[PDB]
């Protein structure tokens, strides 16, 4: 059974350092499967047993890199599996089996997200107007160059400065065709005037649906509510997290400075500290829309789904 | 219109109530059975239910038969409770409501016909006719059942009351 | 297939999706004039429609419903077949004659999406004559408990918060206001009321009139000139048309705007919209689901040189009178329904289960 | 057993300890008197607790007191009573309340460390007034061994912040004790501003003692994020939407109210012991639980 702690170590690890794997989505798919080998691979006396082994598990987890708390909501949303499987059914050892269908409903169901969003976007982006994105995020891409083929329009995408993150989208709608435009991420509010309804991505759906999102994007959002023009966040459900902002401020991923100042910069490093942070905060207040796996949602509705989704005795997890 | 001999109904008595106005500890149900007796019933569980359920102003009034589990007279209520209940005993109940309705028009038209402005004096002598005419049969308020089944033929046992033959009159007509 | 209602007007840009048809060339031009192919209720409804006779929300909601009654109720199967299939068939062309005819606000959505709903909901067991009758009794059930005893609800609950003195905003044809404002006056508390209004079909007199002929002292006056009035009214009361999944409110194309106006002199919004009316889709923007009706109704009496006569007749020109426009749940404070007195940004849960 | 002794007896009970919040020594009180009701019904006693609520009511002006006579109300009669005798219902009746007593008395340890990490380390907490619950989350978040400071209103009626300065100091922690009209003043200097609440509305927002709505919208301005504290029965069923709406069975005791209601636009987050929440929430909640 070393086996299954040795496919712990290797995510683990390739999770302790960098992009791995370079999805969302696919850290969520490994994620389950990892899951489901836990509990193939163990037994328990009681569920309870099962409970507390997945709750160290995804400590280790979520407490190793809290900067991408997916696998954290993922081992949430297994924890309220088994507590909704030991609540029916002994409301005691067949169950497993129970328990992996539930995985594989899940599972199965996140291998439709994406194509899930799809469908909303033919209704959303009227022809020949203007939509804003900050970043590569894949559902996004997925949503454009999803509805640009009965229409036609103009999205401006806009780039994070640390990276080029905001270039292979504007590549990518090139492949696709649709006459899209690059800029810098400094020019938003430049052109915020002649935009409809900023598109953006995220990385995590707060239980105050307050998302953090790529870095760049406090802005994008803030330029929004100044000209009320409407955020459209495309967060599938997975990406939930039962985290209340305020916790320590373990916060935004402090990637290497090397990014902003590359170290070729002489002596003057000596007394120049620096920071990059690659993820921040837009507060709940000026959200809009969760595109979302079940349609139209709004930010108060989000924690409907945290109602739900997370037995809320174990955000603590 | 008073209700029966038993003016203050017993227990295990179903009376068919209507819900009088929805309220937090259980529904306020009132009926004219027991004339006029009001009440609680326990909300169930799946009543419990009724937060997000529509609308706990209509349904008001659409009477139906409860029984009654707990009982007072100078406490003023009845707890009537019904969940635990069958439909047997509705049509039970249902016949002895259209015995009510029979009886509460025989009064209206000995108010009328007997011209008898006064309630409790006419109303009192109506009830000691029912309560001889039914102690026989002993069924509930078997007054008017045995009225109208001798008054296919010999409804004559209004003799007793020999004050107004427009109250047999009006009986023997409006029935048949 | 079936006769199509032909587009009129110099469709504008930005709303070519949604179509502009009209009033003068009628749908009923072509079809065979035996209404075998189409149902003789629902075409009579269907027309009565397009000539815009029936026009209040929950109006034409039990207008459509009577009218599926009369269908049901003199329907009858084709030989060997199930019910509750070949009767969903048959509804579907008809709601799509009534699409064309005009178009179908979420009012009768939910109306016929609950219908199919009931009619798949029951199996092949049901004999003709039951079957046709327990559907009657459960539009029955569907009407009582959703339009003429949700009104009731909604107003014996909205009585409580109206005040003496403080007049009062109303938006025109929104029947149920006009309910909850006379249900109120008759039990002893006084107000004014203004009415606010808006081109081309200039409704409120309905309203005005429903409400005059109670007994309310009134006032009236054109939507533009709502910031007169704004300083001396203390609590808006809009009508609505739909709730949608994020939270927001549509309404008449004015309706945004009074919200608007009036959150900005800081008076109060209300909103009274019974549960049923309740979709399920959303619309941040207010440019994706709007019935774009006739343009050359739009005119209005200029000594007799009607400036837009020519309306096709010129090279540029291009009209609109776009019908229903969305508040944003930014602005919208209190949704009175028989549930409760609920906040706006808080609705789609509390009806969604 | 008449309403004598039920009156003189809550004020006993808040006498013998004013460290018990009006509501809960209601409460208290309450289950003594559906102890000792002598009475065998159903309604016959539902009755009586109505009654005997409305006069604790029109004793003490709170809000607090009456909105947990309600939920008392609510929760004897929970799930189905399993009406038997109309006397064992009794019994298992207040047993429930009884349980209701556990939780109300478990409502601040609970809120406090559900709240006390929400302090980042080292700003200025502006509270309003004699918060027993935010001196409670507070002396959790010291306990912490965290660094912060406290500028406390004085809410001029009766001196409130006089006294919470006066018993927090006894923790040995930064204070100050602003002129409660200077709260235009110091709210430049303070980040985020925990306020104790006294009821909780139906659509988010809490109503307080006299000057929590001006300091509420002081501290939107300035983006300065907003925080509040209410244990569960300090729901109440009134929504207002003016601050002249607020009923006036609770705004007294020349002209001056005593308590006040804020928008849920500006209240940033709750603290409920059932767990954080976002104003709508409240509502959703509310509903919810009411029954």
């Amino acid at each position: 059974g070393s086996e299954l702690s040795e496919r712990i170590e290797s995510f683990v690890e390739t999770l302790k350092r960098g992009g791995g794997p370079r999805s969302s989505e696919e850290m969520a798919r490994e994620t389950l499967g990892l899951l489901r080998q836990i509990i193939t691979d163990h037994r328990w006396s009681n569920a309870g047993e099962l409970m507390e082994l997945i709750r160290r598990e995804g400590r280790r987890m979520t407490a190793a890199q809290p900067s991408e708390t997916t696998v954290g909501n993922m081992v949430r949303r297994v924890l309220k599996i088994i507590r909704e499987e030991y609540g029916r059914l002994h409301g005691y050892a067949q169950l497993q089996s129970n328990i992996i269908e539930a995985i594989n409903e899940l599972l199965v169901e996140l291998e439709g997200t994406m194509e899930n969003i799809a469908a909303q976007a033919l209704e959303h982006i009227h022809s020949n107007e203007v939509i804003m994105t900050i970043g590569f995020s894949r559902t996004v891409e997925a949503f454009l160059k999803e509805a640009a083929r009965k229409r036609k329009f103009h999205v401006i995408v806009a780039e994070c400065a640390p990276f080029c993150q905001g270039h292979e989208m504007a590549v990518n709608l090139s492949k696709a065709g649709i006459e899209t435009t690059v800029m810098t991420d400094a020019a938003i509010f430049a052109v915020m005037s002649r935009v409809n309804k900023v598109i953006i991505g995220t990385k995590t759906i707060l239980a105050n649906g307050a998302l953090r999102a790529v870095t760049g994007t406090h802005t994008l959002a803030l330029a929004a509510k100044h000209h009320s023009t409407p955020l459209i966040v495309c967060a599938p459900m997975f990406k939930l997290s039962p985290q209340f902002p305020n916790e320590e401020d373990s916060f935004h991923k402090f990637v290497a400075p090397e990014e902003v100042l590359p170290f070729t910069e002489g002596d003057i490093l000596e007394k120049v500290s620096v920071h990059c942070p690659v993820f921040d905060y837009v507060p709940p207040e000026l959200i809009t829309l969760f595109i979302s796996n079940i349609g139209g949602n709004a930010p108060s509705y989000i924690y409907r789904l945290m109602s739900e989704l997370y037995h809320p005795d174990d955000h603590v997890l | 219109c008073r209700f029966y001999q038993h003016k203050f109904p017993e227990v295990e008595d179903v009376v068919m109530v209507n819900v009088r106005s929805i309220a937090e500890m259980g529904a306020y149900v009132s009926l004219l059975e027991y004339n006029n007796i009001e009440g609680m019933i326990l909300l169930s569980e799946l009543s419990r239910r009724r937060i997000r359920s529509i609308n706990k102003l209509i349904r008001i009034g659409r009477n139906e038969c409860v029984v009654v589990i707990r009982v007072d007279k100078e406490k003023g209520y009845i707890d009537l409770s019904k969940r635990r209940v069958s439909p047997e005993e509705a049509i039970k109940c249902e016949d002895k409501f259209t015995k009510s309705k029979t009886v509460y028009s025989i009064l209206r038209h000995v108010a009328e016909v007997l011209e008898y402005t006064k309630d409790e004096q006419l109303e009192s002598l109506f009830q000691r006719t029912a309560w001889v005419f039914d102690d026989k049969y002993k069924r509930p308020g078997y007054g008017a059942y045995d009225a109208f089944k001798h008054a296919v033929s010999d409804p004559s046992i209004l003799d007793s009351l020999d004050l107004n033959e427009d109250e047999r009159e009006v009986l023997i007509n409006n029935i048949n | 297939q079936v006769p199509t209602r032909k587009d009129y007007g110099s469709k504008v840009s930005l709303f070519s999706h949604l179509p502009q048809y009209s009033r003068q060339n009628s749908l009923t031009q072509f079809m065979s004039i035996p209404s075998s192919v189409i149902h003789p209720a629902m075409v009579r409804l269907g027309l009565q429609y397009s000539q815009g006779l029936v026009s209040g929300s929950n109006a034409r909601c039990i207008a459509l419903l009577r009218a599926l009654q009369q269908v049901i109720q003199d329907y009858t199967t084709p030989p060997n077949e199930e019910l509750s299939r070949d009767l969903v068939n048959k509804l579907k062309p008809y709601m799509s004659f009534l699409t064309q005819c005009r178009p179908l606000s979420a009012s009768m959505h939910n109306a016929i999406k609950f219908l199919n709903k009931e009619i798949t909901s029951v199996g092949s067991s049901k004999r003709e004559e039951e079957a046709k009758s327990e559907l009657r009794a459960a539009i029955d059930r569907y009407v009582q408990e959703k339009i003429v005893l949700a009104a009731q609800a909604i107003s014996r609950f909205a009585y409580q918060k109206i005040s003496n003195g403080d007049v009062i905003l109303v938006y025109g044809c929104s029947s149920l206001v006009s309910r909850i404002l006379q249900e109120a006056w008759t039990e002893g508390r006084r107000f004014r009321v203004v009415v606010v209004d808006s081109r081309p079909w200039l409704e409120g007199r309905h309203t005005l009139r429903s409400l005059v002929h109670a007994g309310v002292p009134a006032s009236y006056l054109l939507i533009p000139a709502a910031s007169y009035v704004l300083p001396e009214v203390s609590k808006v009361l809009l009508g609505a048309h739909a709730l949608l999944a994020n939270g927001s409110v549509m309404s008449r194309v004015g309706t945004a705007q009074l919200a608007l106006v009036a959150r900005a002199h800081n008076v109060p919004v209300l909103v009274c919209c019974e549960t049923y009316k309740f979709c399920e889709r959303v619309q941040t923007d207010a440019f994706v689901s709007n019935e774009l009706d006739d343009p050359d109704d739009l005119q209005c009496k200029r000594g007799e040189h009607v400036a837009l006569a020519n309306w096709q007749n010129h090279a540029s020109l291009r009209l609109l009178n776009l019908v229903y426009d969305v508040t944003p749940p930014e602005l919208v404070d209190l949704v009175i329904t028989e549930l409760g007195m609920i906040p706006c940004s808080s609705v789609p849960v509390v009806l969604r289960v | 057993m008449d309403d004598k002794e039920l009156i003189e007896y809550f004020k006993s009970q808040m006498k013998e300890d004013p460290d018990m919040a009006s509501a809960v020594a209601a409460i208290r009180t309450l289950l003594e008197f559906l102890k000792r009701d002598k009475g065998e019904t159903i309604q016959g006693l539902r009755a009586n607790l109505t009654s005997a609520i409305e006069t604790l009511c029109g004793v003490d002006s709170s809000v607090a007191v009456s909105s947990g006579g309600e939920l008392f109300l609510r929760f004897i009669s929970l799930a189905s009573l399993e009406y038997s005798d109309y006397s064992k219902c009794k019994k298992i009746m207040i047993e429930r309340g009884e349980l209701f007593l556990r939780r109300i008395s478990l409502s601040r340890n609970k809120i406090a460390d559900l709240c006390h990490t929400f302090i980042k380390d080292g700003a200025t907490i502006l509270t309003h007034a004699y918060s027993r619950v935010v001196l409670r989350v507070l002396e959790a978040a010291v306990a912490a061994k965290k660094r912060f400071s406290v500028y406390v209103t004085e809410s001029q009626p009766d001196l409130s912040g006089k006294k919470m300065a006066k018993a927090l100091c006894h923790l040995n922690v930064p204070v100050t004790v602003v002129l409660d009209a200077a709260v235009g003043y110091i709210m430049e200097k303070a980040d985020l501003v925990i306020v104790g609440a006294e009821g909780v509305v139906e659509n988010g927002g809490i109503i307080n003692k006299i000057g929590t709505n001006q300091m509420a919208v002081c501290a939107k301005a300035q983006n300065k994020p907003f925080y509040v504290v209410a244990e569960s029965f300090k729901f109440v069923r009134l929504f207002p939407l003016n601050q002249q709406d607020v009923p006036d069975k609770f705004k007294y005791k020349e002209e001056h109210p005593w308590v006040d209601y804020t928008a849920p636009s500006l209240i940033t987050l709750l603290f409920t012991d059932l767990g954080v929440l976002t104003p709508s929430a409240v509502s959703d909640e509310l509903i919810k639980l009411y029954l």
